[PDB]
């Protein structure tokens, strides 16, 4: 079964350079292109560049000429994407994707049937750090404020994974701090206010847990 | 350099009709060995992309008759038949006659009645409020369509520039949006003025509606 896995999330400060690695199994790794693609978050697919793992030749888009290496390594059939003069614009999520037939002569010609699960590499001066949770106090909706983290994910539950009905985690912006915030709400019946005890669990890898009580 | 146009950029669809996406192109995605580069990605909220269709018309493995890509030149069409919720997501095309470009994107959602968003206003925590900030949350709740707007105003004072939002995804049960904003002040600035206001304008709503708080 065709399997393209990535590595780790990556945080970068802007002018270094990152790594992102595809490690693929299941098919003869130098009988297909290997492309990749990336995504700023919250928009588009943009097309960066293609390998032969084979002959080791590259292609890429314009944009990506300066500063994108492709390499390979046919051992342990990987290929490694290097990006370096990082910029905070650079920040997105990065895939590999493979090639639908065997290798035609024709690289950019790609047709992506097997993709990675992406790698986040986040560009930016801030340094890593876990949130404060602030309560959302208060059919009733209450709900937790959770602030000033870096990087990129938390995650949020209610009462220990007991609550999922009605809650809503919203997508996290990013402060002009360059911190991230983020909100978790819930509704509720109004007649529950008074009894029922409201909890968002919080976890901040790297690496932080906390765990918040919701009253009044 | 070969521009790529999706329309519409988002599509609502009744549950069990038809949906048409149109991708054109600057020029010809016909190359001289005769075949038609155009591909079909759809992304699902949180996942990767995946390929539905290769080269105008060719179905990916695992993606069911219900999708059917066609066209030639510069003007493709994806039309999705009965679609459901598991359908939802956003589909881009991509050519690959020359260096690779994706069009734009078309957002697919589950068409519903229109709904009105629940308003709550939050005031910020007297625990934040030890360290200099104020964060003030507006949270609509379970609306449709996805197109609303909030305003904030402090002792009536409109306010710009201080404040930021996100949407959820749309709920596949009910098929509803959930935003949220945020106004975030100064501790100082914070304790100076009174009323703080959430004002709401929808579809849903005959006018727009208002939350807020003292203190
Ligand atoms: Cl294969
Ligand atoms: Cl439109
Ligand atoms: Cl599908
Ligand atoms: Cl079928």
């Amino acid at each position: 079964q065709v399997q393209l896995v990535q590595s780790g999330a990556e945080v970068r400060k802007p002018g270094a350079s990152v790594t992102v690695s595809c490690k693929t199994s299941g098919y003869t790794f130098v009988n297909f292109y290997i492309v990749w693609v990336r995504q700023a978050p919250g928009q588009g697919l943009e097309w960066m560049g293609v390998i032969n793992p084979f002959r080791g030749d590259t292609y890429f888009a314009q944009k990506f000429k300066g500063r994108v290496t492709l390499t390979r390594d046919t051992s342990t059939s990987t290929v490694f994407m290097e990006l370096s003069s990082l910029r905070s614009d650079d920040t997105a999520i990065y895939y590999c994707a493979r090639d639908l037939e065997m290798r035609d002569g024709n690289n950019h010609g790609s047709h992506l049937e097997f993709w990675g699960q992406g790698t986040l590499v986040t560009v930016s001066s801030a340094s890593t750090k876990g949130p404060s949770v602030f309560p959302l106090a208060p059919t009733a909706a209450l709900g937790c404020l959770v602030k000033d983290y870096f990087p990129e994910p938390v995650t949020v539950s209610w009462n220990s994974g007991a609550l999922t009905s009605g809650v809503h985690t919203f997508p996290a912006v990013l402060q002009s701090s360059g911190l991230y915030s983020l909100s978790s709400v819930v509704t509720v019946p109004s007649s529950s206010l008074g009894t029922q005890t409201y909890i968002c669990n919080v976890n901040h890898k790297p690496s932080n847990t906390k765990v918040d009580k919701r009253v009044e | 350099d070969i521009v790529m146009t999706q329309s519409p950029l988002s599509l609502p669809v009744t549950p069990g009709e038809a949906a048409s996406i149109s991708c054109r192109s600057s020029q010809s995605l016909l190359h001289t060995n005769g075949f038609q580069y155009l591909d079909w990605y759809l992304q699902k909220p949180g996942q990767s992309p995946q390929l539905l269709i290769y080269l105008g018309s060719n179905r990916a493995t695992g993606v069911p008759h219900r999708f059917s890509g066609s066209g030639s030149g510069t003007e493709f069409t994806l039309k999705i038949s009965r679609v459901e919720a598991e359908d939802v997501g956003v589909y881009y095309c991509m050519q690959a006659k020359e260096s690779p470009t994706f069009g734009q994107g078309t957002k697919v959602e589950i068409k519903r009645t229109v709904a009105a968003p629940s308003v709550f206003i939050f005031p910020p925590s007297d625990e934040q409020l030890k360290s200099g900030t104020a964060s003030v949350v507006c949270l609509l709740n379970n609306f449709y369509p996805r197109e609303a707007k909030v305003q904030w105003k402090v002792d009536n004072a409109l306010q710009s520039g201080n404040s930021q939002e996100s949407v959820t995804e749309q709920d596949s049960k009910d098929s509803t949006y959930s935003l949220s904003s945020t106004l975030t002040l100064s501790k100082a600035d914070y304790e100076k003025h009174k009323v703080y206001a959430c004002e709401v304008t929808h579809q849903g709503l005959s006018s727009p509606v208002t939350k807020s708080f003292n203190r």
